[PDB]
């Protein structure tokens, strides 16, 4: 029918989009610490999935932390040091974070120009008569 | 755009300044040898408004 | 006639902004000559006495200069680009005003 | 008046004096 | 929304700044003395934190003193001297306000450039909307 | 409401220049024994003021010369030195006028840049 | 009527938005004047109350600084850009509500 | 309260005193 | 009239170009020390006029600079006159130094002006 | 003869000799 189009390219643009803000929270909070209640920070990463309803969209499953190993600096000038004076610090990589943030807008482009695409296609063939 | 033409405006003048003291320096043993002196003078110039 | 008068509003608006932005381009290109004086014209009591052979005023310098070039830079700029932008948008005026005049015809 | 405003009558010739007579 | 980002990049490039500034003044009172009302200078530092509004921005709740002990300096001549004639200097880690400011410096240059990128993906964004 | 843009951008950008021509004057007359009439070169600075006729652009107000006391120097072989001895020298800040230069050469890059983006807008309005 | 009441809620959108973009054009030219507060608006209840001269109200200053002003320059730069998508947006939006109702008419 | 967000009353005026009066 | 812009910016990009040209010459020979025939260089100028109410602007023609020239002591040279003082260039380096930066902006200043205008009159060809 | 204009007549080679004969 052609319009189911719409709702993959708008699943894949909310998948990105998604995608994006957890990349740019990522490189945000990279030297936060000291998260709420006192737990630290944690890199966050995303799951794709298809939602299948054969093949169709991309939805995201839900935010996992990495498991990554967590850094760790020697200031026991600070209330937050542990028994051996290691402040916590989060397992961020900013050049990871920059390349998915450069993917996801490349994706992003691409998926609103196949929408495009497929808006004139069916006006196309609105206008078929 | 003009405050580029005060500017080399002063360079050229402390070049010049410069020159008035090398030649100063360069007879450092002629006899009965009078040395030259040097200043800045401050010219505004009056238009119209600020 | 009618016709005349109710495009020739529009069409002197689009005149006056033409000679304008003539006359910013020429003090723009002798910005750099000394003993100039800076041009404009009053748009909006131009165009009124047209619509009831064009005169020019000096414009206010700014800050002295000492080769007697008066023509300032910024505000000539903006000058240009708001007139670039009135221009463009008398031009759509009219053009949108003829479409819908001739489309009746249809 | 105010600089960048319009007026009818040109602005004055501009001097820089080395001395002041 | 697709618009938190401009909110997360605007609190980080905030937090930052304010990082910078802390540190361009403890660098400038390195080695300054009686303050206001006598009472020595300390330094002081900024804590970083995420607003759980899950991801989110970051935030600076209060500026915290520095709780290293202060430079003791044995100078009699100055009416701050204690009955053991000390002085209180405050305690400033150059290198470490100098790390600093290169870590902020780099940090905004990385979300601004973030901003940029997301900026242009937004404007390519509404072509589709015609 | 969209054409008072360039008016407060175009008097932001004319209040910068004149702040840097300011500056740049204080910097080629940092040491200027004397002047035409004799008096010694004093310091000098604009004065901002808010141009609303409410909100609006910058406007300069006037010019005022700096109230700090001017330097004074030792120099009895001068015809401009007073019965002390004491020849007068301008006060001029040199980092003061650096970063004066710094501070309006960011804040005109700003304005350029924000009517930049105005103008696109306004050239895009007329799509409708 | 029904035509304008179809579209008020958009035009005065567009309005607020260009309003909010003076306001912040103004408050980033001032970014210098000391003694100047920094100066908005409160979009969401502006609209509400537009479509049920303008209110506006100070920033909560970021920093303290001598001289007494209270902008901040990233801050400016955000609002700004947020205001000038959205604002393209609203256009958007009205043009292509203006496109399907003259389409409507063949 | 938080910096950024919208008041309906300017802040006082900063100062920065040498000596304590 | 609108096509008298491409004319006016003609003007001044053939102005600036001869000005820079002026320029690059006396850098060349700000050290020349004879021409072909003895004749010490000068340092050369340029003329500015309006083509006239007012139009572009035009080189009116090109003129030797009336400045005493910065004679050095060199006695065993043919060139040199009686007292052994050959004529060198009155040329400076600031001054050409600035007046190519100068001469660049202007043109490239008239580079927009003309691609606006161009742009603005090719959307005129279009009206409805 | 203005400088930009049309004429019938080309103009005649340049040169630059480095010392008059």
């Amino acid at each position: 029918a052609l319009l189911n189009i719409f709702d993959i390219a708008g699943s894949a643009l909310a998948a990105q989009s998604k995608r994006l803000n957890v990349a740019a929270s990522n490189l945000a909070n990279a030297d936060s610490v000291t998260g709420p209640d006192g737990q630290p920070y944690r890199a966050k990463q995303v799951v794709f999935q298809v939602d299948a309803a054969a093949t169709g969209g991309v939805k995201v499953a839900s935010v996992i932390e990495s498991q990554a190993p967590e850094k760790l600096v020697y200031e026991p000038g600070n209330p937050l040091a542990d028994a051996n004076g290691y402040v916590k610090m989060p397992n961020v990589d900013v050049v990871g974070e920059m390349v998915n943030t450069m993917s996801a807008s490349r994706s992003y482009q691409a998926n609103i120009e196949v929408l495009n695409t497929v808006k004139s296609m069916m006006l196309k063939t609105l206008t078929l008569g | 755009d003009h405050a580029i033409y005060t500017a080399m405006g002063a360079a050229s003048q402390t070049l010049n300044q410069q020159a008035v003291t090398a030649s100063n320096l360069a007879n450092a043993s002629t006899p009965g040898f009078r040395a030259q002196l040097n200043a800045l003078r401050a010219v505004p110039v009056d238009g119209l408004s600020l | 006639d009618r016709l005349d008068a109710a495009l020739r509003f529009q069409q002197e608006a689009l005149n006056l902004r033409a000679q304008r932005q003539e006359i910013l381009a020429a003090n723009i290109a002798n910005a750099d000559t000394p003993g100039y004086q800076a041009r404009d014209i009053d748009f909006a009591s131009e165009l009124k006495k047209v619509m009831v052979a064009v005169d020019l005023l000096y414009r206010v310098p700014d800050q002295p200069s000492l080769d007697g070039n008066t023509v300032d830079m910024d505000r000539e700029r903006t000058q240009f680009a708001d007139n670039s932008l009135k221009y463009q948008m008398g031009l759509t005026v009219l053009g949108s005003q003829l479409k819908g005049m001739m489309n009746v015809l249809q | 008046g105010v600089p960048g405003a319009l007026s009818n009558q040109p602005a004055p010739p501009n001097e820089a004096p080395i001395a002041t007579p």
